[PDB]
Formats: structure tokens, C-alpha cells, sequence
């Protein structure tokens, strides 16, 4: 079934399935949620990816 | 609402360490079945159960 | 009414989030009881 | 443990070094996102229904997270049942044709 | 019992290893062992010896000095050098290094044990 | 007379001295087997009637 | 009527055992006995005998003091050894470590009452 598949398609199926997971992992919605609160504060919304 | 289920995160994603670790399972309850089944009464049912 | 259970919305934000990170330090304390002899597991 | 067979093999064909929006492929939460993935599950939902897709595949379809795979899903589901009809119109032509013999 | 186990907080927590004891010797015993199992169906252990992965590590045979320094040995004893191979991982059962490095030294006392019967197998029919 | 033939002969059987939850019993009154009541109960419906 | 049953909370609770008392010797009883059941199908016990698991201790009997010091028993006769294992079961019909307890005590006097038939049966024929 990867015949019919792309190489555009094998990346995007990769990226997302990296995505997926860390986002429901990590609970990254909550994460971005304290930056809304320094971004109203401050006028600053930074993170760091490490 | 309370649902809290243990979900796959990816669960169309299956490798080959995944692969190679359920075929050693299956082998452990494989070898279970002809130690516990008197053979050839309950041995074809706990094969329908593990089919 | 549903624009007053926003401004009170942060407080269960961080709290559905205890209850996912609890249990999921439940869970692994159960994965060690399974090799711990206790016949309640089967 | 997180990726397939299929995706840990992209590590090796070369220039993972370089960003995913250099070959094509943004993070993307827009209206047109979610209009294209309400239209996939509303278009399986129709394909459902008609016998055109299987209950094998609808439930990859839900659990797929990724607007290309849920693409090629229907594809690939659509190709086969209509090679599978294909050839159950030829062995049908070819038994009346051999009765007629 | 404590004898290769650790028994807190309710469960029973094992590295692996059998500590067989309270039994006696082969010719103190009236069953002649313990008979941990039938398999040889007669699987008859003593008082000293200590199992690991259903392979016995003997308690009458002694550590050479050639077999000593190479794979680095402990105790006096074969039984015994296994006894101090899992000390580290008797307080820690279901950590994940301890258990890999229990089979790695385990496996060192395991070829030792098969070299040293062969040495003393080869001297006696010479 | 208030139980049937083999819930009398469960006692017969080792250790039932000890808690039903430790065998997988556990009283609930929740939303989760409400809604497991009538998703059996017109299960039987449309079971009664084709 | 108090022979290892726990007349206690309005039920009758018992560990298992059967204290068959009031009856008399089998030469005293017209009908040869108290008797239990129909299985040799007139199966008559005594006044001093007790029953547990359809195996019964002869009150008659003698305990010999090799096989008083093996498997340790208490009392004077088999049954009066019978009747003083069991004293923490009486109390306890319920629990699962007393039902654990009895059923390894039973064991034992029942194989010692085995073992000291067949020493009896071996000494009248030679
Ligand atoms: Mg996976
Ligand atoms: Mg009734």
C-alpha cells in the first residue's frame, strides 16, 4: 500500500506522528496556555524547543 | 465529564520492534496451551480464543 | 453564563491536567504490582 | 515506538537536516485545514454507506490524525472494490461465454 | 524468607535468582534433596547451591586462582561469588540496569562454572 | 430462596472470604453503567422486534 | 451444642471439623455407634472420635513417642491431638489463614495416624 503513497505523503505521515504524540504527552495545549498569560503581561510569548 | 483512557497516541504506526515483541507473546501463549489443554478436548477452543 | 465559566476556566485547565499526570504516575506504580505476586492482578 | 516501519526509513533518504516547510510541508491550524478534514470524513461517511468503503477502513480513517494518509485510505479502498467488480463482471461474462460453449 | 527476595510494602519482589537452603546436603536429606521440579525429573538441589535462570551454580566446588583472575571473581566458592553478584541487585529487583546487570554476571559465573568442570573432568581420566 | 443454584454453590469454592473487589466487583452507581443499562435495554428492543 | 461449631450472631458457623460426642463406645451403643452416614456403608464413630473431611481419629488409639516427636503433636490420643489442633479454628471458622492452618494440621495427623496403623498391622502379622 505504499505504492500508492508519496514522498511528500511518507514525510507528512512522519511529521504528524511526531506531533501527535508530544503534543498528548507533554500536554502542550496548557503549555501555550501560561504563554497567553506573559503575553498579556509582558507583550512577550517565548519558548524554547530543546 | 471523566473519561481518562489510556489511548495510542499513534495508533496506525507499527514497527518492527513492535512486530518482533507481540510474535514473542504469542509465542509464550502458544506454549502455555499445550502444557494446560488436555489435548484434543479444550486445545481447538483456546485456539478460538487466541485466533 | 458560558462566557462567566470562562473566567474561571484556567482553574480546571490546570487541574484536567493533574488528574492526567496522577494517573498516569498510578499507572506505572501498578505495572510494578504486577510483578510484586499478588493474585488480585488476574 | 511513536513511528511506523515505513517512517523511521525517511532518516536515511537524505536533507532531513533541512525544514519541513522547504519540501512543502507547514504546521497549519486555518479554516482550510479543518474544511478539508471535515470534507474527508464527510465524503467517507457517504462512502461508507453504498458499500464503496469497508468497516476496516473507516476506523483507520478516525484514528489517522493526518489529512494525507485519511486521503490515500479512500484511494486505495476505492481502487480495490473497483478491481474486485471489475473482475466479478469479466468471470460473469466469461461463464455465460463458456455455458454458451 | 529474604532468601533472593525483597518483601516490602505487601508484595514479594524477586531479582531472579533461588536462594535453596533449609534442606540439607545430598546425604543429610531423606529425599536425598529438596526437588524443586521434575523435568531429568529428579532435580535435587542442597542447602548451599544457588539457581539462576534454571541453571545451578554448585556449592562443593572451589574457585581456581587461573579462574579467579580472569572473569573476576568474588567469592570462594562458585555458589558463593553468585551471592555477591547479586548484591547490588537484591535491594533493587525491577530496576531496569540491575536486571541487565545481573544476566551479565551471571553469565560470567555460568561459563566459569562450565570451564572449571571440564578442567577437573579432563584430570580425572588422565 | 433469595439466590439461585450457582450463586449457592460459589461459597463451595476457595477463598471467598476475601473482598469482592480484589476478584473484580465493585458496587457503582455512575453515569458510565447507567448509560451501559439502556444501551442494553434497547438492545433487547431491537432484538425483541426483526 | 459447642463441638467445633461457633453458635454465634444467630448462625452456626463451624471450621469443619465434627466433634461426635454423647453417644458412647461401639460395644455401648444398641446400634453399634453414632452413626454418620451411608457410603462400607454403615460407617459407626464413637463418643471420642472426631471427623474432618470424612477421615476419622481413633480416640482408642495410643501415640507412640517416635511418632509423637515427628510431626509434633499434642495430644494423647490421635483424636485428643485432633481436638487440640484445631483450637484456634474454632473460634475463627471464617478465616482464611485458619482454614489454611487446619487443613496442613489435619494433614499431618492424619498421615501420623497412616504411619502408625501400618507399624501396627506389620508387628501382629510377624
Ligand atoms: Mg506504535
Ligand atoms: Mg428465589
Amino acid at each position: 500500500d505504499y505504492y500508492t503513497y508519496e514522498w511528500q505523503d511518507i514525510r507528512e505521515v512522519r511529521a504528524n506522528e511526531l506531533l501527535n504524540h508530544y503534543i498528548k504527552e507533554y500536554d502542550i495545549p496548557l503549555i501555550f496556555n501560561n504563554g497567553f498569560m506573559d503575553a498579556m503581561t509582558c507583550g512577550e510569548e517565548i519558548y524554547q524547543c530543546d | 465529564v471523566f473519561d481518562f483512557k489510556v489511548v495510542v497516541t499513534n495508533p496506525n504506526a507499527i514497527s518492527e520492534i513492535e512486530d518482533n515483541k507481540k510474535n514473542e507473546l504469542l509465542q509464550r501463549l502458544q506454549e502455555m496451551i499445550t502444557d494446560t489443554s488436555i489435548s484434543e478436548d479444550e486445545y481447538n477452543i483456546k485456539l478460538e480464543k487466541l485466533n | 453564563t458560558l462566557q462567566s465559566s470562562h473566567i474561571t476556566e484556567w482553574l480546571f485547565t490546570i487541574h484536567d491536567d493533574v488528574k492526567k499526570r496522577a494517573l498516569e504516575c498510578f499507572l506505572e506504580t501498578a505495572k510494578v504490582a504486577l510483578k510484586g505476586r499478588n493474585k488480585k492482578f488476574q | 515506538y511513536i513511528l511506523s516501519d515505513t517512517s523511521t526509513r525517511v532518516m536515511e533518504i537524505d536533507g532531513d537536516e533541512f525544514a519541513e516547510a522547504d519540501y512543502g510541508l507547514v504546521v497549519d491550524n486555518s479554516n482550510g485545514t479543518q474544511e478539508l478534514q471535515q470534507k474527508l470524513d464527510t465524503l467517507a461517511q457517504a462512502a461508507l454507506q453504498t458499500q464503496t468503503l469497508s468497516f476496516s477502513t473507516i476506523t483507520k480513517l478516525y484514528t489517522s490524525s493526518s489529512l494525507a494518509e485519511k486521503q490515500r485510505l479512500i484511494e486505495k479502498d476505492e481502487k480495490q472494490i473497483r478491481e474486485r467488480q471489475a473482475q466479478a463482471q469479466k468471470e460473469q461474462l466469461e461463464a455465460q461465454q463458456q455455458i454458451a460453449a | 524468607a529474604f532468601g533472593g527476595w525483597l518483601n516490602t510494602q505487601g508484595g514479594d519482589f524477586t531479582n531472579g535468582v533461588t536462594f535453596i537452603n533449609e534442606g540439607g546436603s545430598h546425604e543429610e536429606n531423606p529425599y536425598q534433596g529438596i526437588q524443586i521440579g521434575v523435568d531429568g525429573a529428579p532435580n535435587l538441589v542442597e542447602q548451599g547451591e544457588v539457581v539462576y535462570d534454571d541453571y545451578v551454580f554448585s556449592d562443593r566446588m572451589e574457585i581456581p586462582d587461573d579462574i579467579r583472575k580472569e572473569y573476576k571473581l568474588r567469592g570462594k566458592t562458585f555458589a558463593k561469588a553468585a551471592k555477591s553478584a547479586q548484591r547490588e541487585s537484591e535491594e533493587r529487583p525491577n530496576d531496569p540496569l540491575s536486571t541487565k546487570g545481573l544476566q551479565a554476571a551471571m553469565e560470567r559465573i555460568a561459563t566459569a562454572q562450565e570451564e572449571a568442570r571440564q578442567r577437573k573432568e579432563a584430570h580425572r581420566e588422565g
